[PDB]
This record gives structure tokens, sequence and C-alpha cells, in this order.
């Protein structure tokens, strides 16, 4: 449906094959569909359609909420308490933000690990390698803070690691 | 369990109890009657053969080498009653027996249902109050002035008497309450 | 449903019918109040071995502590009442 | 007959007043925290053309 | 009281931070690039010691 | 033939139960049939942008009208 | 945050004023709803805390707390109405007093937003519980009790109440928000080390750790039923919240400053779960349950990851439901029979089912049963715990198993069986009795299904 994009969730095109009988006996499946069918399927739609008839008659609409974008913690002086403050809350709205990320790339992978069925070693390498990007991103990004984790204890991380990186480089071109 | 223990058992109660156990064992190795039958008649001659022992060392000695080899050759898995303190419904049904007491504490609307049994209970009670002064007088009088020296109760004897400490015993709640 | 309320009508009858089947009474000589040392002339060997016919009927086991006691076959029928609550 | 009631059940107005007066309390501290108001970065605003204050 | 906190208002902004996660998910998958960065932070606005020997 | 059962009070735990149950769907009967009557009678907010120079309050930002 | 402060002292005179067979009823309906008035501080954010002035503040680690704590007073009044039936009128009112103040200070200490203000409330906690145990107490072993249960915190305090002036001196201010906004690294250094062990061990020595406990037992078996309630549930919970909000200053240092503790937490864990395997006494088992319990807390407080921060918040919250519950159902039997040996009433079930009922999920529920709030937050600990290392799940895997095993002991011994056939005095239940054990369970797994409410603010 469309309570949800296409494009975040993906889905394959979705083919199916053909009833190609071959006996003569009835199929009770079939008999058992219809019957289920007519016996539930009919008397819900009924009632569905009744509850979206009386919400059709009351709309009202809800919005997202829209956060501005502040200084970060890079910008901030070192006692001024303010500045830290937004910058620092900032911080936290992205940290959820990325958490909510790698939870829809997981959502991904299970449900293509369920959907391609015993090929899924071969068909879902794609999904693997989203994630595996993913997850190696959010743990340079996040790992290791621990409890009483701020902006200041991940910038001071990025910047060992930035340094890390600039040491091996240039010794690297000496080489 | 209903009879008073001794201070000690006798050297024909020892024998008698061991003859018993070894039968008992004996037919659980014996499966089938006719077998059975035929050991224990063996066993019974067996025992019988030194009945006439008039040296009592040496027929306390022939019993030690009897308990020696039954512990040697008892059944493992031994045959047990279902209900005896190693069968498979020992104690099932003890979950089952409430004391009689509780029904005092029962709500009136409870007690309305079951009027006559309540009125039986009333007269049990008026009965057990006024045999108890009784009771303890009875015990007071026939005990020794150095305490006790068995766990034997004696009978009532009076005209209108009733057995000292006999609640308890008469009002047991079932073999099978509930 | 389970076993039937079993009697004391019953008891005796099935304690007199064991009883019968020992070879070493008379079945004639034998009554409900007779005792076994003195008016059967059995030895305590013989009186284990009909507690234990007894046990054997009845499927459950007497302590060697009360089957010492019972000396007639109307002990032995009451020692049973009293086990099972019969009353009637 | 209403003096007996009351002098006997008065004591059950002692607890929800309580909670009123702290009510009011915590409005008269919150009217004292308004330096920054409609100031910060992320939620600087234009007001409308008739309110006075974005919150109280 | 079981009513009350089975119906609180989301003030955790659980479906803001999904809403948000999906619009920057859309975004990035459209236009190529990585789905997320090593470094949360700008390294333009971060200044590393002159000298590092 | 029958025969008395004897048993603890049974009166007390079953008034309680049935005092615990008696208000507990006291109280929770009406919350069901309000909760349902709204779901039903007034649906789910439908979210939608914010249009140019509206600013919302701060209940609309939530979808569910008990929740609002 | 007065809307909720207000009241309680609304509750003292009121509670003074009331008419001499009327005080149990408008204590106990006043502080339902109470309790009714502070559910709404479960409406938490996901950035900071709810900074009410600049006194008082509520965080999502705090809330569950007051929740708590406002939910257990109504909970003590009804359970100490029954033995208190035999005092004066002005006694009873004494006792609700110390009750309320207790709560008072409780509900002030969970909110300060400055160090020394918790210290003085947290301090303050001490005299209505003293007073309360070595007035109310049953036995004479009380008066030791007290002493016990005095210095025991005051020698773990009073160096607190001096580094936390010292630190005051240093970086200008205790507050919260500013202490965790100025936070600074921690050298390696004597001092440093004694800072450290100033600020961390009067909330270790109120735990209890492991081998700080004694006090501990005595505290919570001679203490009245209402007493027993509130120093297992809530005043067990003052060491881990204040742990929880001092951490913040004492990196890096933990990251070695905790072998000791972290070592005596899980051998004393075990030790304390086997010694609650041969207990005579059935509060003292009880007890050392809570001491098993506090120290897996303080191990997931001490390894200062955010699994462990949630497990060791649920678990807290948990703890403190079940143990109240426990306390209370041991207590029943006691007001039966007088007497506090386990092995004295026997086959319970028999006489009393629905109180038998009340013990097997009392018990279930301590054995950490899924998918209760109790096994959410053991289950987070030992993760975070295998994740600091692999070992831990031996250690942690055998309290596991011995808990269940005293947990089902502690049932079979009281429940099963036989009835003691001499035990002729055993009324049925009575509807308090019920409904306190009702509104003791209810509330546990009502937060079973909606577990987020109990996980803190790493959540
Ligand atoms: C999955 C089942 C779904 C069931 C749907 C309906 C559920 C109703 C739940 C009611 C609320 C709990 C009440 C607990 C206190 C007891 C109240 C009482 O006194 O009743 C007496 C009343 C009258 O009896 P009586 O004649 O007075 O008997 C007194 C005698 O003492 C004789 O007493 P007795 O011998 O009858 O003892 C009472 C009885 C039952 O009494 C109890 O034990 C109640 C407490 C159960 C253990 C709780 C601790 C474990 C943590 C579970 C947390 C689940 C919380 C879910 C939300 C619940 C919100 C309240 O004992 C037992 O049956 C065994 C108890 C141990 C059960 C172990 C189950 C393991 C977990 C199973 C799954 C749980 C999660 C489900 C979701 C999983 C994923 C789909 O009997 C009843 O009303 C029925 C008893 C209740 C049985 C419920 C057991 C299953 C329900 C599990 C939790 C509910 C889940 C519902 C959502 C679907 C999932
Ligand atoms: C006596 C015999 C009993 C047996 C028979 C019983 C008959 C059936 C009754 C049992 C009910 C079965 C439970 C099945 C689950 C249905 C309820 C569930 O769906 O509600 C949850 C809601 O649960 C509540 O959130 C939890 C209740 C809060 C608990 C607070 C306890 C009250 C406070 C008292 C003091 C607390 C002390 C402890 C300190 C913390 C849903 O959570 P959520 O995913 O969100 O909902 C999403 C949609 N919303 C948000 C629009 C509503
Ligand atoms: C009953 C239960 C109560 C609770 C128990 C609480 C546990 C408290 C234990 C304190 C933990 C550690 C304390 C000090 C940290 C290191 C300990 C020491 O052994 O390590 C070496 C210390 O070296 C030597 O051990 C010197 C210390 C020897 C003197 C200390 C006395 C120890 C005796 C133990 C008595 C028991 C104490 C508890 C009494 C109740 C490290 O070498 P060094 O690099 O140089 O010191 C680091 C500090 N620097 C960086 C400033 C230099
Ligand atoms: C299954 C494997 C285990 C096998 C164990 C069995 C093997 C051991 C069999 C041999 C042991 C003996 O005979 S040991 C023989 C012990 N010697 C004596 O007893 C002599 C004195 N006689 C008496 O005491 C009484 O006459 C008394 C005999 C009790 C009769 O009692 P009553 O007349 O008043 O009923």
């Amino acid at each position: 449906p469309d309570s949800w994009d296409k494009d975040v969730y993906p889905e394959p095109p979705r083919r199916t094959p053909a009833p190609a009988p071959q006996t003569s006996l009835p199929n009770p499946v079939t008999y058992l569909t219809k019957i289920f069918d007519l016996l539930v399927d009919r008397p819900v739609t009924l009632a569905r359609e009744f509850i979206e008839q009386q919400h059709a008659k009351n709309r009202y609409y809800y919005y997202h909420r829209e956060f501005r974008r502040v200084p970060d913690i890079t910008e901030c002086e070192e006692k001024d308490i303010l500045c830290m403050f937004e910058a620092e809350m900032q911080w936290r709205r992205d940290y959820k933000v990325d958490q909510e990320i790698v939870n829809i790339i997981q959502e991904r992978l299970k449900a293509c690990q369920q959907r391609e069925g015993e090929s899924y070693r071969q068909n879902c390498a794609k999904e693997l390698e989203q994630f595996t990007q993913v997850s190696k991103a959010f743990q340079d990004r996040y790992s290791d803070l621990g409890a009483h984790y701020s902006a200041r204890k991940c910038l001071a991380k990025q910047k060992q690691r930035m340094l890390a990186e600039r040491k091996a480089a240039k010794e690297a071109a000496a080489a | 369990a209903f009879s008073a223990p001794a201070a000690y058992l006798t050297h024909q109660q020892k024998v008698l109890r061991l003859y018993k156990r070894a039968l008992r064992h004996l037919e659980s190795w014996c499966v089938h009657r006719d077998k059975y039958r035929y050991f224990a008649c063996l066993m019974r001659a067996r025992f019988d053969e030194h009945k006439n022992e008039k040296d009592m060392v040496k027929a306390t000695q022939l019993l030690r080498q009897a308990e020696e080899e039954f512990w040697y050759g008892q059944h493992p898995q031994p045959y047990i009653f279902p209900e005896s303190p190693g069968g498979t419904s020992y104690e099932r049904y003890e979950c089952y027996k409430v004391p009689e007491w509780c029904l005092d504490d029962w709500h009136p609307s409870e007690k309305a249902m079951y009027p006559d049994y309540f009125a039986k209970r009333e007269q049990w009670k008026r009965l057990r109050r006024e045999s108890w002064e009784r009771e303890v007088k009875q015990l007071q009088e026939e005990t020794p002035p150095g305490g006790p020296r068995t766990e034997a109760l004696p009978p009532a004897r009076k005209e209108g008497d009733l057995p000292p400490l006999w609640w308890h015993i008469v009002t047991r709640p079932r073999e099978r309450p509930m | 449903s389970d076993a039937p309320p079993l009697t004391l009508e019953a008891i005796k009858d099935r304690v007199l019918y064991v009883l019968k089947l020992y070879d070493k009474i008379d079945p004639e000589k034998l009554s409900v109040n007779s005792h076994f040392m003195k008016d059967l002339g059995l030895d305590s060997l013989d009186q284990v071995e009909i507690i234990m016919a007894m046990e054997d009927e009845f499927g459950f086991e007497i302590p060697d502590i009360d089957a010492e006691k019972l000396m007639c076959p109307q002990e032995i029928v009451d020692y049973i009442a009293d086990k099972k609550d019969v009353y009637e | 007959n209403v003096l007996q009631i009351v002098r006997d059940h008065w004591v059950h107005i002692l607890v929800p007043v309580g909670f009123v007066f702290g009510c009011y309390l915590d409005r008269r501290s919150d009217e004292k925290l308004t330096a920054f108001r409609n100031k910060s970065l992320l939620f600087k605003r234009e007001l409308r053309p008739n309110e006075e204050v974005t919150w109280k | 009281g079981s009513t009350f906190v089975a119906y609180l208002p989301d003030y955790r902004m659980q479906e803001w931070a999904r809403r948000e996660a999906e619009r920057l998910v859309k975004y990035r998958e459209a236009n190529g690039l990585p789905l997320m960065e090593s470094n949360c932070f700008d390294p333009n606005k971060i200044q590393l010691p002159e000298d590092e020997d | 033939k029958r025969l008395f059962i004897i048993k603890p009070s049974g009166f007390y735990d079953r008034r309680f139960l049935k005092l615990m149950r008696f208000y507990i769907l006291l109280t929770g009967i009406p919350v069901a049939i309000g909760i349902t009557l709204v779901n039903v009678f007034i649906g789910e907010a439908e979210l939608a942008d914010i249009p140019e120079g509206y600013v919302p309050e701060h209940w609309e930002y939530f979808k569910h009208p008990i929740s609002r | 945050m007065l809307k909720i402060i207000i009241p309680t002292t609304m509750l003292l005179p009121m509670t003074w004023m009331s008419k001499h067979n009327m005080i149990w009823i408008n204590a106990t309906v006043h502080s339902l709803l109470i309790s009714l008035i502070s559910l709404s501080l479960l409406n938490q954010l996901g950035e900071n805390s709810l900074n009410f002035s600049l006194t008082f503040f509520s965080d999502s680690l705090s809330a569950p707390l007051l929740v708590l704590t406002t939910w257990l007073l109504p909970l003590m009044l009804m359970a100490s109405q029954s033995h208190l039936s035999k005092e004066t009128t002005t006694r009873k009112k004494l006792y609700i007093t110390m009750l309320i103040l207790l709560q008072l200070f409780l509900i002030m200490t969970f909110t300060a937003t400055e160090l020394i203000l918790f210290y003085i409330l947290f301090e303050a906690t001490l005299v209505p519980t003293l007073i309360i145990i070595t007035r109310w107490g049953n036995q004479t072993e009380r008066l030791n009790a007290g002493l016990y249960f005095l210095f025991y915190t005051l020698a773990g305090s009073l160096p607190l109440l001096v580094a936390l002036v010292y630190i005051q001196n240093t970086t200008g201010s205790l507050n919260f928000l500013i202490i965790h906004y100025w936070s600074h690294p921690l050298s390696n250094s004597w001092s440093n080390i004694f800072m450290w062990l100033a600020c961390i061990m009067a909330f270790m020595v109120k735990m209890p750790l492991y081998g700080l406990h004694l006090w501990l037992p005595k505290a919570h078996v001679e203490a009245p039923i209402a007493g027993s309630m509130v120093l297992a549930a809530v005043l067990l919970k003052l060491g881990g919240y204040g742990m929880m909000r001092i951490t913040t200053i004492l990196n890096p240092l933990t990251n070695y400053m905790a072998y000791p503790f972290l070592m005596l937490s899980m051998w004393g864990m075990i030790m304390t779960s086997s010694i609650c395997l041969r207990q005579t006494d059935l509060k003292s088992l009880i007890a050392y349950s809570s001491v098993s319990h506090m120290a897996l807390v303080i191990v997931a407080i001490m390894i200062q990851t955010p699994w462990s921060f949630m497990g060791a918040t649920a678990l807290m919250i948990a703890h403190g439901l079940t143990s109240s519950m426990l306390f209370c159902l041991a207590n029943t039997n006691y007001e039966r029979v007088h007497s506090r040996t386990m092995i004295l009433a026997r086959g319970l079930q028999t006489l009393l089912p629905l109180m038998a009922t009340w013990w097997l999920v009392a018990s279930l529920t301590n054995l950490a049963l899924p998918p209760s709030i109790n096994l959410i937050g053991e289950l987070f600990i030992i993760t975070a715990s295998f994740s600091w290392s692999n070992i831990t799940i031996i250690l942690m895997g055998m309290n596991m198993m011995i808990t269940a095993l005293y947990s089902l002991y502690m049932l079979i011994t009281t429940q099963r069986g036989k009835y003691t056939h001499h035990i002729n005095n055993i009324k049925p239940s009575f509807t308090r009795e019920n409904a306190l054990m009702a509104l003791h369970i209810l509330p546990l797994l009502l937060l079973t299904l909606n577990p987020k409410m109990i996980l803190g603010p790493l959540y």
C-alpha cells in the first residue's frame, strides 16, 4: 500500500506461477480459499468500509516537526554553556536518526533473507553489503563512547582517529 | 504405626523381620508364582533348620551371617506396595487432608448448608470438652512418679469415661479425604 | 467407577477364604476367634506367612510391629477395617 | 446539619488545596526563567499578529 | 493510570526519528551518496595540531 | 453414598476475587467502550505538510486523538 | 514539581487533624491520589531532562523511582494498620508522620539538582527510618540494628561530604547539569584515587556492597513491616541512583578502580545466593536475596555501558516491587504464627490457596521468568557483562541456577508438604492482605507490557 515509500522499503516484482492442473480430482485448497473468502474476507471488508466511511467525515491532520540546524560542538567556545547545550541536543537528535537508519537497513536485510527462500546466500548479497557499510560507519561514529556519552567525547574520538589516519598517510608517503 | 514401640527388639523379633524381608526380596527375584513357592519353601526349610539352638551366642552369630548374606543378595529394586513408604502412591493424598478445626472458620453462609452435620459437630465438641478434665486426671493417677517410661496410653475404666488423648486419633481426616 | 466400598463382612469373608486355603489349618476347626498359637498350633513363622498372605490378598503392607500383634482372624479384620476407614 | 459534616470531613480539602497551590507555585517559578524565551537558535520565531509571548 | 500511560504523547520523538531516517535514506540512495559517514563532524571545522613529530 | 468433604473457608477468597473483578470492570468497561467509540468515529490524524505561514500547535504534532 | 511536594506536607496536618478512627482511610486515599498525580512524570523527552526550576528536576531515571515511592506509601499504610491496632492515637499519628516525612525526603532526594542538597536529603532519610526501627521494632535486637544501620551509613557518607565540598572549591559548582557539561577527565594520582573512593564508598555501602552488607540483615529483620518495605524497595536504590549520578565525574579512573568492587560484587553475589540456601529465618532469606540482586546492579553500574544502565534501572524497579511483595507475604505468616522460622508453618497451600497463588507468582518473578522486567534487567546486565568479558557468563550463569533453587526452596518449604498439626490458629486470608498482594503484583506485569518506562535515560 501507499502507507510506506517503496523506495526506502523496496521489493522485487513478485512473479508467481499460473495454476496448471494435471489431476482430475478437485483441489481441496481451492474450495477452502473460496469458503474462507466468502465467509471471512467479505464481512471484514464491509466492516472496514463502514469504518472508513466514518473516518472520512472527520478529517484532521498532524504534521512532521521540523528542526533547524544550529552550530555544532566544534563551533562552541570552551565554557559557553548555551552553545554547548544547543549543540549537544542537536548531536543527540542526529544520533537517534542514525540509529533509525541502521534499523531500516536491518529490516531490509531480514526481509530479503525471508523472501529469497533457499537462494538467500546469493540473492541477498547487496543487502548484506549495505548493512556492512552502514554498520562500519555507525561503529566508527558511536562505539565505545559508553554511558555518559556526549558530543565532546565523540569529537575527541573523531580527532584521535583523524590523527591516526594522518600519521599513517604521512608515513606511507615516506615509503 | 499404631502400636507403641519398645526399648529394643528381641532376638525372635529380629529373626522374624529378617525372614519376612528375605521372603519379600526372594519373591522380587522370582517373578512367577510357582518358582516363588518352590524357593520360599526352600527358604523356610533353611530357616527352621537352626530353630532349636540353645546357645544364644551361636544363634546371634548365625543371625549375623544371615544379615550379611541378605545384604549381599538383596534385590536392588524390590517390589514395594504402592502406598508403602517407598511406593508410587505413598503420600499422594496428603494434599487433600484438611484438619477439622478449619471448619470452625467457615462463614455463616457456608455453614447455612449442611446444618445437621454442624449440629453433630457441636455435639462432638461438647463431648470432648466434658471429657477433657477426666482424661487429664486419669493420666495423672496412672502415671508412675518418675514420669512415663513408654508411649502406651491407658484405656477408659470408669462408667462413662473416654480413653485419654482420643480426639486427634478419632478425628483423623481420612485415607481418601477428597 | 473405582473399587466398591469394602465392608466388614467382605473383609471377614476374604480373610476366612485366604485362611481356609492354608494347608496347615483345618477348615472345619477354624473360626473367626481362633488363636494362631493356642487353638491352631502354629508357630511365629506360620504367623508371618499368614500376614504376608493377607498383605498379598488386600494389596497393602502391614508393619512388623503391628503385624506381630494380630493373633486371630477377627484382629486381622479389625486392623484392616481401621486402616481403610471402613465403618459398615 | 452540615456543621458536623464539615467539622468531621474538612480534612479532605487540605491535599487538593495543596495540589492547586503547588501548581500555582510551579507557574510562579516558571515566570522567573524567561530570560531566553523565543531566543534560542532552534526555536526563535516571528510573533503572530496578535500573540504577545510564545509560551507562559 | 495504565490508560493514561498507554496513550502518552510521543515526546521521545521515535516516530519523528523514523520519518527523518526515511527521508535521509531516500535522499542518499537516490543521489548515490553513502548511507552513513564515519565522521559525524565536518573536518573543515576541526583544526589538528600543526606538528606531529 | 455421599460424605462431607472438609475444606478450608472458600468464602473469603471468592469474595475478594469477585470484588477485584467488579471494581476493575466497573472502571474499565467504560474506558474500553470510550476507546472503541473514539477509534470508530474519530479516526487518527492524517499526515500532511505544514502550509506556508502556519505555525501548528504542539498537540497537532501527534496522530492519536487521545494522545493529542 | 511542587505540585507533588506540597500535597505530602499537607498529608502531615490532615493526619494530625483527623478523627481518631479515620486516620488510615484519609491517609490511604490521599496517598493514592498523590501517586496518581506523580504518574504524570513518566512523560519524558529523548534528549534532556525536565528542568522545573533552579532546585528540582526530573529525569528518565528518577521518574520511575518517584512513582515507586509514591505508590509504596499507601501499601505501607495498609500493611501497617494490622499490627498497630492496639496503639494509642498519638503514637499512630507519629508513625504515619514518620512515613510521610520519609516519603517527602525521598521525593526531594530523587529530584535535587544539587549534590550537596542531594547529600542533605539522602542523609536526612536516616532519622525517620532509625526512629521507626528502634521504636516500633518487636525484639530487643532492634536497638543494635539501629546502631548498625546508622554508623555503617555515616562512616561512608561523612567522607563524601568532604569530597563534595572539595569539588565545589575546584569547579565552582555542584549542580548536576553544569557538572555534566563541564566534565573533565580524572588523572591517575593518589589524591584522585582517594577522591574517587570518597565519592563512591557511601553509595557502595548503601547498596550494600558485599563485605559492607552486615547492617542490612539486621535492619531488614528487626524492622516493622513498613520499615522493611521501605528499606528494601526504595532506600537501597539511593545507592544506585547516586552512583549513576556521580560516575559522570570519575572517568577514566573507574576503568581500573572498579576491579576490586567488581570482584567483590560477583563473588559475593554467588556467596549470598548460596547463603540463601541455608537460612532458618524467612526474612533473612529475602534480605540476602536483596543483597544478591543489588550486587548484580553494582556490576551493571560499574561496567559503564548503555545496556548495563538500562538493565540496572529495570532491575532496581523490579527488585523493589518483588522484595516488597515477598516481605509482605512473609509478614502475613508471621502475624498468624508469631514466629519467623521457615519450617514452623508448613503446607500452607492446603489452608490458604489464594495466598499460595500469590507466593507462586512472587517466587516466579523473583527467579526472573520471561518476559518479566526482572528478566529484562538481568538479561541486559548479563549481555553487557558478556561484552565486558566472556568469562563472566560462568559466574552469572551460576547465580541464575542458585537463585531459582533457593526461590523454589522457600515455596516448597512454606506451601507444600503437610501442614503442622499443632498450629490451629491459621484464619482465612483477609481482603486487606489479598488486595495488598494484588496491588503489588499487577503493576509488575503492567510494566512488563510497556517496558520502556523503566529502562532509564539510556533508552
Ligand atoms: C482474575 C483472572 C484474570 C485472567 C483473565 C483476564 C481477562 C483478559 C485481561 C488480560 C489482558 C491481556 C493483555 C494483552 C495485551 C493488550 C494490552 C496492550 O495492547 O496495551 C499496551 C499498553 O500497555 C500500557 O502501556 C502499560 C500500562 C502502564 C503500567 C503503569 C501501572 C499503573 C501505575 C501504578 C504505580 C506503578 C508502580 C511501579 C513504578 C514504575 C500496548 O502498548 P503500546 O505498544 O504502547 O500501544 C500502542 C498503541 N497506543 C500507543 C496508541 C496505545
Ligand atoms: C570489606 C570490604 C570493604 C570494601 C573494599 C574496598 C576496596 C578498596 C581497594 C582500593 C583499590 C585500589 C587502591 C589503589 C589503586 C592501585 C593499588 C596498588 O596496588 O597498585 C599499584 C600501587 O603500587 C604499590 O602497590 C603501592 C601501594 C602499596 C600501599 C597500599 C596499601 C595496601 C594494603 C592492603 C590493605 C587492605 C585495604 C582495605 C582495608 C579495609 C600500582 O602501582 P603505582 O603506579 O605505583 O600506583 C598508581 C598510582 N600512581 C599512578 C599515582 C603512581
Ligand atoms: C534373597 C537373598 C537373601 C537370603 C537371606 C536368607 C538366608 C538366611 C537363612 C538362614 C538364617 C537362619 O536360619 S538363622 C537361625 C537363628 N537361630 C534361632 O533363632 C534359634 C532360636 N530359636 C528362635 O529364636 C525361635 O524359635 C525362632 C527361630 C525365631 C522361631 O520363632 P517362633 O517359632 O516363636 O515363631
